[PDB]
């Protein structure tokens, strides 16, 4: 009878950090925007969204 | 108010906001926004509805109701039909600037 | 075929100097043609 | 009271028609329907939702 609550913490989702999340959120949008990425559509409303 | 614009993500508050916001309204429909089946307009079930004297007083009825609920920073002028040419059913639609 | 479909071909001339420009233009002469001459740079999501 | 969808039918506006109002009334029909919102949120053709009394 050994207490198993006693362990570091398994995760079932890896967690990443804040950062690699983002990038790999705009990896995604530019293959969507594809053909209509420009400077100008990467405003600060957009990137705060 | 400062908002953003629908293309290009740009930071404009008087001119293309107004527009952004009723150009969108008159075919935008009810119930396609997520949780919120009231916004929109029902110009786009007055498509095939019969061009008569009562249709003109929903239309701009309609016009008045869902730019009069959820955009009170303009007043619409008038809603004339101006040309019934192939069906096709000219409206014009003077509004007034605000800001 | 042009005139068979009654449209606009849109052509565009080589990305050479206008010397070359200007001489390429110079063998067409009919109203339903639109030359774009200068080759537009974009970016390219496979070469990156 | 159980309805079948259809194959382009979305819940927050079958429970609009049905119930007359949102607040409250679209998570609660996830809650009291098993495996609905493993379903993706463009129904199938022939699904059943069953809509939970007073909402």
């Amino acid at each position: 009878i050994i207490d198993l609550s006693q362990l570091p913490e398994p995760e079932v989702i890896e967690n990443l950090d804040f950062e690699t999340i983002y990038q790999e959120l705009l990896g995604d949008f530019r293959e969507a925007m594809a053909g209509e990425w420009t400077a100008e559509v990467e405003s600060d409303p957009v990137l705060k969204l | 108010m400062i908002g953003m614009d629908r293309r290009s993500g740009l930071p404009l508050s008087g001119l293309a906001h107004l527009k952004q916001s009723v150009e969108d309204i008159l075919t935008t429909p009810l119930g396609s926004r997520r949780m919120r089946p009231e916004y929109g307009s029902k110009l786009r079930r007055m498509v095939d509805m019969p061009v008569s004297e009562g249709w003109k007083s929903a239309v701009q009825a309609e016009v008045a109701r869902s730019l009069g609920r959820w955009e009170p920073r303009i007043g619409l002028s008038a809603v004339r039909v101006v040309a019934v040419v192939d069906g096709r059913v000219d409206l014009l639609l003077s509004g007034v600037f605000e800001g | 075929l042009a005139e068979k479909l009654r449209a606009i071909a849109i052509l565009d001339g080589p990305n050479s100097t206008d010397e070359a420009a200007v001489a390429y233009a110079k063998n067409f002469g009919s109203k339903r043609l639109f030359m774009v001459d200068p080759g537009v740079q974009v970016w390219d999501s496979a070469t990156n | 009271t159980t309805c079948r969808t259809a194959d382009g039918d979305m819940l927050d506006s079958l429970c609009y028609h049905v119930y007359g109002h949102l607040l409250g009334c679209v998570e609660a029909t996830l809650d009291a329907n098993p495996g609905l919102a493993d379903e993706q949120q463009p129904f199938r053709a022939g699904l059943l939702i069953s809509f939970p009394d007073m909402p």
